[PDB]
């Protein structure tokens, strides 16, 4: 049972499924020709005579990226047709991705997206790696997002997803696009991670001292939270926490629900050897800014709810010790209508390692997740963003263009405008 | 400059649209 | 000029709001 | 040049334009489609639509309803194409029949209406169709004061002085009204 | 998948296209006579965006050639690399269009256009997906201007939904070779700005300059100019034919460089460039990439960006880079160069990265930049036009051939109206 | 294809007929009896075996100088038919070599020019060479003229004169038929290039060091001209201009296509040594006072627009060089209205050297040819003859009497005063 079904839409989320899927593979012991020489199940299904077919779906509008996966090391894992490609790309566009070349393969991966379904017999839920910034991540993710809300309905969403950076930006539109796909993560998601890809640089950079870190390296790390976060099916430990159990912890009214990730320890295996990682040293990593996958200041606001995933060699005394001397510091303030505002998940098995990586092999390990209104600056500039372009209406006959409206960026940036307000608002005390 | 001139002509314009089109209608309207 | 121009436009807004 | 954005608006109205009905035509909501003066300083394709469909109705019924048949209203985007060809092709015609008077027509005005070049073909489209109506319901034995306003005076004593027969006319005429009315 | 159909047209447009086919060729691992013998695999993969496939494991480029002399048709036919295109491609005339923009587009071309849209009719329905067309054409003369502006009116007409670039050269006022060249500027200046996608304005003069302070050649010839064409022609598909980081096609920079319809006019430029002499004392890095691709004695197109702001630019590295350093450079060139930015668009960079690096290099830059300084490029021909029409010099061969005077006077106004456009928004 | 019939019409044709073929023989290898043991597609037809006859029509309303050509070295290369000749000559008289006795032999040399249109599948147009002075060469000239006009209509007719000298005069009615020439030239032609022979008699004991020089040296220069301006038609260079490109650019208003003519560099054997001819300097040199072929001062004009032929070892960058060059002199002053005001190009093969001639071998060679005002002033001084010798009705009987009006002399007057003055206005700046 505690089965789950992945879906990676568009490059970056695909290749951070390439990442998630060698992580799990190695975690299992499951050879990249499917034969392993219980558990596996949360991820892989077993067929016939030992071969575990991963339960995800890869999916973009363009064949490239799917094509190094077929022609790939990893070619006899993926079953043909969970790799689904198309043509020609949404190309920065959130109207194609969505209303023009979306429409063509949508039937198709929710005719597979269902297959898959229906051989799990405990789904938990959907996890949906993508990127806001891009024109199938944002657009055609709206649209699998919608349809799949239609079909399951109570199922737990989960978007993973690498938000607009503040300064370092890739593609020019990228605002405009991003405005639109919150439309939809306010309505038809359960809980998104929003990770910026210059906070993993700066992680990189500080941490494990590599100065020029690529793409690679930050799908590492987005895997590694992944892996933290479903343990708790794949393995047993102390504290077992749930999909379920953990966002009836994490979000405290629907429309919040948008949480900062943090990983811990992130050091070379050189720092490693001086550093001695008690629980309370990386319980305490996980508090600072620096650590963030985000660009944000906690500082900058209050936490509303903490999830602590401990990983390895950890017992319940010394969380106990930890979280205390968190409540006891100033510099972390929480809103005060959450006295209590930590759950705790403790788990056996220790942090694997993947061949080549920059990580070190460590005992312990946190996965901190936490809901905290300082989230709302993030919006704030790329709001800006929006605001500047508009104003000209720059860019808005290549969406008009494609079978959008001008009253659907209007919606959209009103709509961001409420969700930062309600974000406000719940912070206030009393 | 021009642009008065053409605020003349255009108002002027203006004028003998309206006042057509009032009259047209009141010798149907009297009849 | 622009008395005649202000007469002008006055009138004809007003005009055309006669039912 | 803010009084073209202005006489427009007003003739505009000059046509009758009543936001609502010609709203209503084309089967969709007012709220997100703004009308009146600052309505094409950006790009707006739905005033546009409106705009152009009542401005091509005022002036030609039938042949309207002929060249506006499959396109009107041009909610997708295959019959778009329709609009943007029947109402590109009729603009040219009207441009070169007049010539200097009427800035040339381009098909790419029409891809982003907006802007101080939409506005012109505007203002220049609105007085071209006042006109072929002062052609038409000004009396055969008045058809003179249409040319007599093709003809571009250029000093402004005369332009006051015909502003000034026009005006007492404008208001004798609204007096008779009154005691038509009443009387 | 994304096949690109190519078409020549003038004396000038079929020489870069030569090269522009040489260097593809080398890029995929084609030998002269079509048969593959690269190493990678990769050179497979996607050979079928530029080549056909042809029976017996050879490749024919999926081009189509086109002239009003033979003279061209003949020169391309014999070089190196010649015996790869199709026979059936080679659509010429026999006359020439003497530099006389009226012959091109209404009276021989307009007669030799039926059999290249035949050609390319056949070419497009030969592939699977079609994604655009690259014509290259130089802008002064009569062949290349007046007939690839009918090519590109026809092509739009048919394929309305496509990508269609141009790497369209544009005169120089400096080094001028023709009395007439302003009026067919402007002639063909006004339906490209209708009827493309995105213009990639080169300059010859520019390209005189790269040559002669850059490289340090004592002798340029035409050889060498085309040279740098080709690898930015090249340098912009990359992404197509190869895989990345982070992937960009055509569609894409279309999105990503052009924030309203009309403003489609860019400038390119390429990196590294250096001397022989020069080459042990440099550090071939992303920083120096990004350093001299971001230089104006570097551009393409004889405009100097320092005189507008960059509307957009977009960059693509190709070689084993790290994104950090990728985007800490771009944020570096916007952050120290603030005011040649607009400030409506945060962000003006996109960038892309392929894996693969071109023959030779480990690394390599492509830049494109949409910027309002190109409107100088224009002004320069529009006085030259005016100077001439006013007193109507040389209009007797464009009259006799058909045209008409309101043609030229509709053709100056939508030049000087896309120059207001530009200078509008550069503020 | 791409064939040119070149019509050699009355004595001083024939003759420097004589010395063009004599070039293009040696040029592309064809022996004077025919035989060659392409490019001469051009200027020769292959007949049979290897026998190359030239397009050419060597007319004269008298035989013997058509008779030394029968007579001569090159006696097997025309075939006879396209030397055709009458009996009697017109004796420098205008009005029997146009009415008289041109009549009679209009239609043979009819006959034959559509024989040999006939063949050629690709003609270019005609190159009429004649005097102005004789009475074959100007009233032959002008009827054939006006029957080819009539007939072919569209194609391109280049002629090439001798125009009559400011001093050295050989005949004396001459300024009557050079004037009576006019009303031909401005209608029916489309390019004259007019050549002066004092001008060649200084260019040769100057840049030559020929003491004396005859005819064939003045013939010799006249065909180097010829083969430069068709060299980019015969051979394959960098930049090709063919005969229309020539027109467009050289001519600005139909009235205007009377361009001069100049060579560099037309040095000695002995002087070529010391000489470093670069492109910088011939182009320095086409643009000198006491080069041009015709007498005039181009200082005291106004250029309209010129064509660089430039023939050999000629790389683009420094021929750009040496435009800007002359651009940025004061002396070469240029119409305002043609700013762009240069055509180039560049041909691949050098000039040949005739054996026996006075020119030197060189590397480099450039025709220009100019559309300047000054060629006005060349008209000018030869009407002052003509209203000095009509102010007497000298020598006019002799016109009457064989069909002359003295209305078409005054016609003729009038013609050539509005030429004057149409190039007096088009000189001028606004
Ligand atoms: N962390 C991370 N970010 C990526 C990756 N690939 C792309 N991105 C980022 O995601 C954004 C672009 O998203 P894309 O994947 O290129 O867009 P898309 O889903 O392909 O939609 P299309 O434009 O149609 O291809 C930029 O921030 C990119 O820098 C990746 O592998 N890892
Ligand atoms: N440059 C040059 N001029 C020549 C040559 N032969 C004759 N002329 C000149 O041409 C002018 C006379 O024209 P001709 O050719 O002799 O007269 P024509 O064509 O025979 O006509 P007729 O008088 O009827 O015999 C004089 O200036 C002659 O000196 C020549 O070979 N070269
Ligand atoms: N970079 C480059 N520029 C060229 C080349 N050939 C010509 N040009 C430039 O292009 C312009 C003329 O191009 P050309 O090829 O003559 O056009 P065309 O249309 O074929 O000329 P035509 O048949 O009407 S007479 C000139 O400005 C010249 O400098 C070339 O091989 N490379
Ligand atoms: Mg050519
Ligand atoms: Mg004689």
């Amino acid at each position: 049972m505690r089965e789950c079904i992945s879906i990676h839409v568009g490059q970056a989320g695909v290749q951070i499924g390439n990442a998630c899927w060698e992580l799990y593979c190695l975690e299992h012991g499951i050879q990249p020709d499917g034969q392993m020489p219980d558990s596996f199940n949360t991820f892989f299904s077993e067929t016939g005579a030992g071969k575990h077919v991963p339960r995800a779906v890869f999916v973009d509008l363009e064949p490239t990226v799917i094509d190094e996966v077929r022609t790939g090391t990893y070619r006899q894992l993926f079953h043909p047709e969970q790799l689904i490609t198309g043509k020609e790309d949404a190309a920065n566009n959130y109207a194609r991705g969505h209303y023009t070349i979306g429409k063509e393969i949508i039937d198709l991966v929710l005719d597979r997206i269902r297959k898959l379904a229906d051989q799990c017999t405990g789904l938990q839920g959907f996890l949906v790696f993508h990127s806001f910034g891009g024109g199938t991540g944002s657009g055609f993710t709206s649209l699998l997002m919608e349809r799949l809300s239609v079909d399951y309905g109570k199922k737990s969403k989960l978007e993973f997803s690498i938000y607009p950076a503040p300064q370092v930006s890739t593609a020019v539109v990228e605002p405009y696009n991003s405005i639109l796909t919150t439309h939809t993560t306010l309505e038809h998601s359960d809980c998104a991670f929003m990770v910026d890809n210059e906070a993993i640089y700066d992680i990189c950079r500080r941490n494990l001292d590599i100065e020029r870190p690529t793409y690679t390296n930050l799908n590492r790390l987005i895997s590694q939270i992944v892996s933290s976060i479903t343990a708790s099916l794949r393995f047993d430990g102390a504290l077992n926490v749930d999909l379920t159990e953990f966002q009836t912890n994490l979000v405290p009214y629907p429309r919040i629900h948008f949480p900062l990730a943090t990983y811990a320890p992130v050091i070379s295996a050189e720092k490693a050897y001086h550093e001695q990682l008690s629980v309370a040293e990386i319980t305490n990593a996980c508090f600072e800014p620096a650590n963030q996958m985000v660009k944000c200041d906690p500082r900058h606001g209050k936490y509303m709810a903490c999830c602590l995933l401990y990983r390895g060699d950890v017992v319940p005394k010394d969380v106990n010790a930890a979280i205390a001397t968190i409540k006891t510091k100033r510099s972390i303030q929480f809103v005060d209508w959450c006295p209590t505002g930590f759950k705790v998940g403790i788990n056996y098995q220790p942090p694997t390692v993947v061949p080549g990586g920059d990580l070190a092999k460590v005992q312990r390990a946190v996965c901190m997740l936490s809901n905290t209104t300082a989230i709302a600056e993030a919006w704030a500039r790329l709001d800006h963003k929006f605001d500047l372009m508009y104003a000209k209406r720059a860019f808005v006959h290549w969406y008009v263009g494609e079978g959008m409206e001008e009253g659907e960026f209007s919606e959209a940036r009103e709509d961001m405008a409420a969700l930062e307000k309600d974000y406000e608002e719940v912070g206030v005390d009393s | 400059p021009e642009d008065m001139v053409e605020m003349i002509e255009s108002q002027t314009l203006l004028l003998t649209y309206l006042t057509i089109k009032m009259q047209k209608n009141l010798f149907r309207l009297e009849e | 000029v622009v008395t005649c121009i202000r007469e002008n436009e006055e009138l004809l807004k007003e005009l055309f709001s006669s039912p | 040049l803010a009084w073209q954005r202005e006489h427009m608006w007003l003739a505009l109205q000059g046509l009758g334009f009543e936001s609502g009905a010609e709203a209503a035509n084309a089967g969709k909501t007012l709220v997100h489609v703004t009308f009146g003066v600052n309505m094409f300083d950006k790009p707006n394709k739905d005033a546009f639509y409106v705009v152009f469909h009542f401005l091509f109705g005022k002036l030609d019924n039938v042949r309207c309803k002929e060249v506006f048949r499959y396109c009107w209203p041009p909610l997708d985007k295959k019959r778009d194409a329709e609009f943007r060809k029947a109402c590109c092709e009729w603009l040219k015609k009207i441009s070169d029949e007049v010539g200097a008077g009427f800035p040339q027509v381009v098909a790419s005005i029409f891809l982003s209406p907006g802007g101080p070049k939409f506005v012109h073909l505007l203002y220049h489209f609105a007085r071209y169709v006042m006109l072929q109506h002062i052609k038409r319901d000004a009396d055969a034995g008045n058809v003179f004061i249409s040319e007599a306003l093709q003809s571009k005076i250029q000093d402004p004593q005369k332009a006051l002085a015909r502003n000034k027969l026009a005006r007492q006319k404008y208001l004798k005429v609204l007096q008779k009204e009154n005691l038509v009315i009443e009387e | 998948m994304r096949e690109i159909v190519h078409i020549q047209a003038g004396q000038c447009g079929n020489q870069i296209g030569a090269k522009f086919w040489e260097v593809i060729s080398d890029e995929h691992g084609i030998d002269p006579t079509g048969s593959y013998h690269g190493d990678s695999d990769l050179q497979l993969e996607r050979i079928n965006v530029y080549y056909n496939e042809a029976t017996g494991n050879k490749y024919v480029p999926r081009a189509i050639l086109v002239d009003l002399e033979p003279g061209t048709m003949d020169s391309v036919r014999s070089g190196p690399f010649g015996q790869i295109f199709r026979p059936d491609n080679f659509v010429f005339g026999q006359s020439g269009a003497g530099n006389n923009w009226a012959k091109g587009h209404y009276t021989e071309g307009a007669e030799l256009v039926d059999s290249v849209l035949d050609v390319v009719r056949k070419e497009s329905e030969s592939c699977d997906c079609l994604q655009g067309f690259q014509l290259t054409h130089s802008l002064g003369g009569g062949t290349g201007s007046g007939m690839g502006t009918l090519l590109i009116s026809k092509i739009r007409e048919e394929y309305p939904d496509r990508i269609m670039n141009t790497f369209s050269v544009m005169p120089s006022p400096k080094v001028s070779d023709t009395v007439v060249e302003p009026y067919n500027a402007t002639l063909s200046v006004h339906q490209l700005v209708e009827n493309t996608d995105e213009t990639y304005c080169i300059d010859n003069e520019a390209l005189y300059d790269i040559c002669f302070r850059t490289l340090k050649l004592t002798t340029p010839t035409y050889g060498d100019l085309n040279h740098l064409v080709s690898a930015t022609m090249s340098g912009v598909t990359t992404c197509l034919r190869f895989p990345g980081q982070l992937n960009a096609d055509l569609r894409k920079l279309a999105v990503n460089m052009v924030p309203f319809p009309r403003l489609h006019f860019f400038m390119p430029g390429f990196a590294p460039l250096t001397s022989r002499g020069s080459q042990q004392y440099r550090a071939l890095t992303v920083p120096e990439l990004t350093q001299q691709m971001f230089d104006s004695k570097n551009m393409m197109a004889a405009c100097d960006p320092r005189h507008g702001r960059y509307l957009t630019v977009a960059a693509i590295f190709r070689g084993r880079m790290s994104m950090k350093e990728v985007d800490e450079q771009m944020l570096n060139v916007q952050n120290k160069n603030s005011s040649y930015f607009v400030e409506w668009i945060p962000n003006n960079v996109k960038t892309a990265v392929c894996d693969i690096p071109p023959r030779g290099l480990k690394m390599s830059a492509t830049f494109i930049g949409n910027s309002t300084a190109i409107q100088e490029l224009f002004k320069r021909i529009s006085e030259q036009f005016t100077a001439m029409f006013r007193r109507k010099a040389f209009l007797h061969w464009y009259t006799g051939e058909g045209m008409d005077e309101m043609e030229f006077t509709e053709a100056e106004s939508n030049m000087n109206d896309l120059v207001s456009e530009y200078q509008q928004y550069q503020d």
